[PDB]
């Protein structure tokens, strides 16, 4: 789908869960 | 899942739990990929070791849930199955190899709040994200400990780890359709999957589009949560082609 | 256990 991976509580009202950003920080490349 | 956390609410709305109609029991996680496919591991459905072997008929999918065990009345949406699809290399004589398959919808499910499809991977997303230490995040309502049960979805976040480590810490065969992650008993921090968690999605958020991918499907390890073992996942991308053809044939 | 679930579903 278009749309998918978008939770409608979190990226579609651009809100952030609250561990999300561990993985971001993960992701060193 | 041992050593995680409870779920915000709507912070995993492609989870899916399969559920057994009589007794009616949790018997696997699974994902939402569709309007009418979900995914989740062939051991879910076939696992003649243990004498399981399920037809469409005696299995429900309930999507949307937060809660294991309530009705979660006007939020939840409980789904009949059309069709199970099962890898047709799935090797459950040895190692799982091949830990896959999917199943069709009755009908389609209405999308909400609660109930939003996963991405699957593209070539490229994998080869940028399946690396070691980079983390990815596992759900279900399996157990606590290998050795109870949650009132509500847990969540834990854990980093791939390299392949030479995965096979130096079995004496299982892994192939290249898995991969594991956890952490190693240097690192200190702590978490797995467990049985009851089976078929659940190990998901990435991508970097690069902000949008969350199903690399993995949480298939099998020993013990739970153990100092150097790790969980072992199947690897979405690797079959992804198999999931195509289905959904292309039958859909 | 589980919350029995709407007579429909089944
Ligand atoms: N990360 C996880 C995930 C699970 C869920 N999966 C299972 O329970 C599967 C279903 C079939 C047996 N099994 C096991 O994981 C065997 N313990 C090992 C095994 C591996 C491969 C072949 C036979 C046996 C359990 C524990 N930690
Ligand atoms: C599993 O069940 C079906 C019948 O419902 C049967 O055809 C099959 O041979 C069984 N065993 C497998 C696939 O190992
Ligand atoms: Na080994
Ligand atoms: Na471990």
């Amino acid at each position: 789908e278009a749309d998918c991976g978008l939770r409608p509580l979190f990226e579609k009202k651009s809100l952030e869960d609250k561990t999300e950003r561990e993985l971001l920080e993960s992701y060193i490349d | 899942i041992v050593e995680g956390s409870d779920a915000e609410i709507g912070m995993s709305p492609w989870q899916v739990m399969l559920f057994r109609k009589s007794p009616q029991e949790l018997l696997c996680g699974a994902s939402l990929i569709s309007d009418r496919w979900v995914l989740t591991a062939a051991h879910c459905l076939l696992y003649p070791p243990w004498d399981k072997n399920f037809t469409e008929n005696d299995l429900l999918v309930r999507i949307g849930k937060h809660s294991r065990t309530r009705y979660e009345r006007n939020i939840e949406k409980i789904s009949m199955l059309e069709k199970i699809y099962i890898h047709p290399r799935y090797n459950w004589r040895e190692n799982l190899d091949r830990d896959i398959a999917l199943m069709k919808l009755k009908k389609p499910v209405a999308f909400s709040d609660y109930i939003h499809p996963v991405c699957l991977p593209d070539r490229e997303t994998a080869a940028s994200l399946l690396q070691a230490g980079y983390k990815g995040r596992v759900t279900g309502w399996g157990n606590l400990k290998e050795t109870g049960q949650p009132s509500v979805l847990q969540v834990v976040n854990l980093p791939i780890v390299e392949r030479p480590v995965c096979k130096d810490s079995t004496r299982i065969r892994i192939t290249d359709n898995m991969f594991c992650a956890g952490y190693k008993p240097d690192e200190g921090k702590r978490g797995d999957a467990c049985e009851g968690d089976s078929g659940g999605p190990f998901v990435m958020k991508s970097p690069f589009n902000n949008r969350w991918y199903q690399m993995g499907i949480v298939s099998w390890g020993e013990g739970c949560d153990r100092d150097g073992k790790y969980g072992f996942y199947t690897h979405v991308f690797r079959l992804k082609k198999w999931i195509q053809k289905v959904i292309d044939q039958f859909g | 256990d589980f919350e029995e679930i709407p007579e429909e579903y089944l």
